[PDB]
């Protein structure tokens, strides 16, 4: 803790705080199109939900074969998107290939 | 039932052409409008 | 000074200390947001700057108890046109490992072509 | 009577969830008007046009590149298209020559696929020259 | 403290002048993207050698 | 003073906004501005060594920056253009680079002068 090493770590963390405070300013915009955007795409997965309120279709029994899959980005610094995903996922994988079933998954980024 | 059938095709690949079809045939003023879909960046690696 | 080493001799070396002055700006972005998030403009800048950085290396003749390199010497005016191509986009298909410990810029294009023999 | 008529696509919504009286679906197996109890058919679309009717003075005029209908047990049509395109941004000066160009490389297609796919092109081709 | 030239303020490229664990986050980084560019056009070379004597 | 009124303010505006210009064009049109104008006037004072320059000559080259005639510029053109901006008006326009040195403040009847020189120049520069 001498007066060069204070200096240096702290010259550091100014200039993390600038670059965060930016990147805050770049992600306000993106969210602030991407709000936009999901509101007409909201009435095209409406039509597809009311198929099955009219006709209620169920998987019976069983299977031969499954997928599943996982949608994310291919960024990080997003908190607990990925694994609020992934986490799931292997909580029915488990829960499945005990009734048999052959699963195969897929991700998409 | 129809000639894309018994040939190998389907109704996705006949999504996207006469998609292109009508897109391609548009005035030069709308050409950002066919450049909104753009379904040229997704990328495909196989594990093998 | 442009009036004694010349106009070119003086426009190469400010652009080498102009890009490696742009390459610590980068360093602090690549701390957080990572190499794979960068545009494509920015990240041609790192690539050369780390081909210009490699580049200033030589080895002396004196390393030949150290290194066990061979000794360069380079002139002057193949100093001045091997870092004039660099910046210009003359080099860009290379790897990087080439430039370390070399002389004139035909030296490590010879590299690159050993590299890819031995692959 | 009692049909919310639901249209829409991903760039823009159009026509969307309010009463309107008669809709054209252009098909594979032809078109079919919607009257009001209209038997409950998931077929999917073919290149044409929805001229849609109104109340309100005047029909309407779009065109779909390929939808898909889902009209359900009770009053309720849904449409969806992927290229719900309006009909006055069209050139017609370069769209003809595409319908002469396909038939032109027909024998050039030395498989079996392709060359139900330039079918398929022509078809898509001609599905604009009578519409415009 | 930065709103006056009496205070202090920091440089530019400064967190690399530290040595923390982000300067170590950062040296690191380059070589895992820049050892794998290294292969992609190591083996593109005979290919771009050929294709000079061809044109 | 008429001149650098409008330039220390603006190059003021440009030193908020400084750190967005790194990665960024997901901005908004005014922050897409500030460093458009901004880095055309830093453009301006770049200066060689061992050449000073007379304060009306000055005047001439912040109004083309300042009032609007260099935007649509490239910034590796900008301090090419002062140079060629500088040796028109010396020889072809001697007669006005006196009529500051003298008069000292620039009127209407100079200002609505400088618009034609700098437009009339802007068209056959780039070439």
């Amino acid at each position: 803790a001498t007066l060069k090493d204070i200096t240096r770590r702290l010259k550091s963390i100014k200039n993390i705080q600038k670059i965060t405070k930016s990147m805050k300013m770049v992600a306000a915009a993106k969210y602030a199109r991407a709000e936009r955007d999901l509101k007409p795409a909201r009435v095209y997965g409406i039509g597809s939900l009311a198929l099955y309120e009219k006709a209620d279709i169920k998987v019976p029994e069983d299977k031969k074969k499954h997928l599943i899959i996982g949608v994310s980005s291919d960024r990080g610094l997003c908190g607990a998107i990925h694994s609020s995903v992934a986490k799931q996922i292997k909580s029915e994988v488990a829960n499945l290939t005990a009734a048999g079933k052959e699963v195969k998954i897929v991700g998409v980024g | 039932v129809a000639y894309w059938r018994q040939a190998g095709l389907s109704y996705i690949r006949y999504s996207q052409i006469c998609a292109k079809a009508v897109r391609d045939a548009l005035k030069a003023e709308f050409k950002a409008n066919a450049e909104k879909t753009s379904g040229s960046n997704v990328k495909i690696v196989k594990v093998k | 000074d442009p009036n004694i080493v010349g106009s070119e001799h003086y426009d190469v070396a400010r652009g080498v200390q102009k890009i490696l002055q742009d390459y610590k700006s980068l360093q602090d972005i690549i701390a957080i947001l990572g190499m794979d998030e960068l545009s494509e403009e920015d990240k041609l800048t790192v690539s050369r700057a780390r081909k210009i950085q490699r580049f200033l290396s030589q080895p002396f003749q004196v390393a030949e108890v150290f290194t066990g390199h061979l000794g360069k010497l380079v002139p002057l005016k193949e100093t001045i046109k091997g870092f004039q191509q660099i910046l210009a986009g003359e080099y860009d298909h290379l790897p990087e490992q080439a430039f370390y410990m070399v002389g004139p810029i035909e030296e490590a294009v010879a590299k690159a072509d050993k590299l890819a023999e031995e692959h | 009577g009692q049909m919310s008529f639901t249209f829409a696509s991903p760039t823009q919504v159009f026509f969307n969830g309010a009463n309107v009286r008669q809709v054209d679906v252009p098909t594979q197996t032809g078109a079919f008007g919607i009257l009001a109890s209209h038997v409950p058919t998931l077929q999917v679309l073919r290149p044409g046009l929805v001229v849609v009717h109104a109340e309100d003075g005047t029909t309407s005029k779009y065109f779909v590149s390929s939808g898909s209908v889902t009209v359900n047990a009770d009053s309720s049509v849904q449409l969806l298209a992927e290229e719900a395109v309006t009909l006055d941004m069209l050139d017609p000066g370069v769209a003809k020559a595409n319908l002469e160009k396909a038939q032109s490389e027909l024998l050039g297609a030395a498989d079996e696929a392709s060359r139900a796919e330039i079918q398929i092109r022509i078809e898509a081709n001609e599905a604009l020259v009578k519409a415009l | 403290s930065s709103d006056t030239p009496e205070g202090v303020r920091s440089g530019a490229g400064a967190v690399r002048d530290a040595g923390g664990a982000f300067g170590k986050k950062e040296q690191a980084d380059e070589e895992r993207y820049f050892r794998a560019r290294a292969r992609e056009q190591l083996a593109a070379l005979k290919k771009h050698h050929e294709n000079e004597i061809s044109h | 003073k008429q001149v650098a009124g409008t330039m220390k303010l603006e190059l003021a505006q440009y030193r908020e906004v400084a750190a967005f210009a790194q990665f960024g064009s997901d901005l908004d049109a005014a922050t897409q501005q500030l460093l458009s104008r901004g880095v055309r006037l830093t453009e301006l004072l770049k200066q060689g060594q061992y050449a000073p320059m007379a304060i009306e000559e000055q005047v001439a080259v912040i109004y083309a920056g300042v009032r609007g005639y260099l935007d649509k510029l490239e910034p590796s053109k900008i301090t090419k253009f002062e140079n060629a901006f500088l040796s028109h008006v010396i020889s072809q326009h001697q007669a006005l680079l006196g009529k500051i040195r003298a008069d000292g403040k620039i009127s209407e009847e100079t200002d609505a002068k400088l618009k034609e020189i700098v437009t009339n120049f802007l068209a056959g520069f780039e070439a």
